[PDB]
């Protein structure tokens, strides 16, 4: 019987730029609440599982521990900043003003939503006045009234700005917090986004199962010195078998012999 | 925009009655909810009454249940609140308010202070 099962995978290089969440220092432009496409990179979610220091991270359609198994064409990272009273109401299948009247999410929207404390860093003692609301849709220059002013003072004609009452003094339930949605899309495209695939320590000259980048087999390995360039997989001098296999870290060429 | 005018406040003696009136303009509040909120010194802003004229469905705060009656006049386009057996806790400045989304049914009126988008000047009622 084979002794133990073995998997060997290459070192991780492409880290998702989630660091724009840990080290975000500034707010986005008014037109551009942060909606970014994420592709051609490996998404490391392992830190989020055991971080446990942030307000919420609840996410639906996929079990948390199987993210590395699934592969998606695209990831949309949509980040806003909203107040606390709506944090439990930002969820697929629920109601609300912003989620319904600005951009639609499907009732069974599968994706992963996190809410972040900004109490001691981004909150302002005098109040940050950067928060606006879009309130109305009737059907599928912007004036709050119905009649156009045409540059003439009168009814439904207003002043550019009056001081607005935004204050931090409100209670704990009422501070604003940051919201980020990571949406996974699986569509008709070559698989480019893959989760990190962890490997183990290597043991030689024992009857073992081996799994090299998905290549599964069983046997015991011996070193072969035949001339293969590192990028070479297929060749026809023996024409019969997947002769040799190459570790990603160590470029050594190993052939297999079956056990009893 | 929407403009609100409250009137009818004053001084009352406990056991009496008072009549508040809310006049709305800039929007047709005949198929939408309009309500009365209060704020008192040392007390949080609390909604006390609301009426939806679409079927005139009524709601009152638990603190005011069984004591106040709210009605809506289409001909006057106003909201009239009648207060019977007033108590000292009813002494407050009253605001007339409405929901951003106009409702079209028997919806009970929300009495959370966050419920107002446009707000009037308010009228004082002192039960003393």
């Amino acid at each position: 019987q084979p002794t133990e099962s073995i998997v060997r995978f290459p070192n991780i290089t492409n880290l998702c730029p989630f660091g724009e969440v840990f080290n975000a220092t500034r707010f986005a432009s008014v037109y551009a609440w942060n909606r970014k496409r994420i592709s051609n990179c490996v998404a490391d979610y392992s830190v989020l599982y055991n971080s446990a220091s942030f307000s919420t991270f609840k996410c639906y359609g996929v079990s948390p521990t199987k993210l590395n198994d699934l592969c998606f064409t695209n990831v949309y990272a949509d980040s806003f900043v909203i107040r606390g009273d709506e944090v439990r109401q930002i969820a697929p299948g629920q109601t609300g003003k912003i989620a319904d009247y600005n951009y639609k999410l499907p009732d069974d929207f599968t994706g992963c939503v996190i809410a972040w404390n900004s109490n001691n860093l981004d909150s302002k003692v005098g109040g940050n006045y950067n928060y606006l609301y879009r309130l109305f849709r009737k059907s599928n220059i912007y004036q709050a009234g119905s009649t156009p002013c045409n540059g003439v003072e009168g009814f439904n004609c207003y002043f550019p700005l009056q001081s607005y009452g935004f204050q931090p003094t409100n209670g704990v339930g009422y501070q604003p917090y940051r919201v980020v949605v990571l949406s996974f899309e699986l569509l008709h495209a070559p698989a480019t986004v893959c989760g990190p695939k962890k490997s183990t320590n290597l043991v030689k000259n024992k009857c073992v199962n081996f799994n090299f980048n998905g290549l599964t087999g069983t046997g015991v390995l011996t070193e072969s010195n035949k001339k293969f360039l590192p990028f070479q997989q297929f060749g026809r001098d023996i024409a019969d078998t997947t002769d040799a296999v190459r570790d990603p870290q160590t470029l050594e060429i190993l052939d297999i012999t079956p056990c009893s | 925009q929407v403009q609100l005018q409250e009137s009818g406040g004053g001084a009352v003696q406990p056991g009496g009655s008072l009549g508040l009136s809310c006049t709305a303009s800039g929007f047709n509040f005949e198929t939408s909810t309009v309500g009365w909120f209060r704020q008192a010194p040392g007390k949080e802003n609390e909604g006390v009454s609301c009426i939806n004229k679409g079927y005139e469905d009524t709601n009152y705060a638990d603190s005011v249940k069984g004591r106040f009656t709210i009605s809506r006049d289409a001909a006057k386009n106003t909201v009239y609140l009648q207060m019977d057996s007033l108590q000292p806790e009813d002494t407050a400045t009253y605001y007339c308010a409405a929901h951003n989304e106009p409702y079209f049914c028997d919806y009970s009126g929300r009495f959370r202070w966050n419920e107002y988008s446009y707000y009037g000047q308010g009228t004082q009622v002192t039960v003393s």
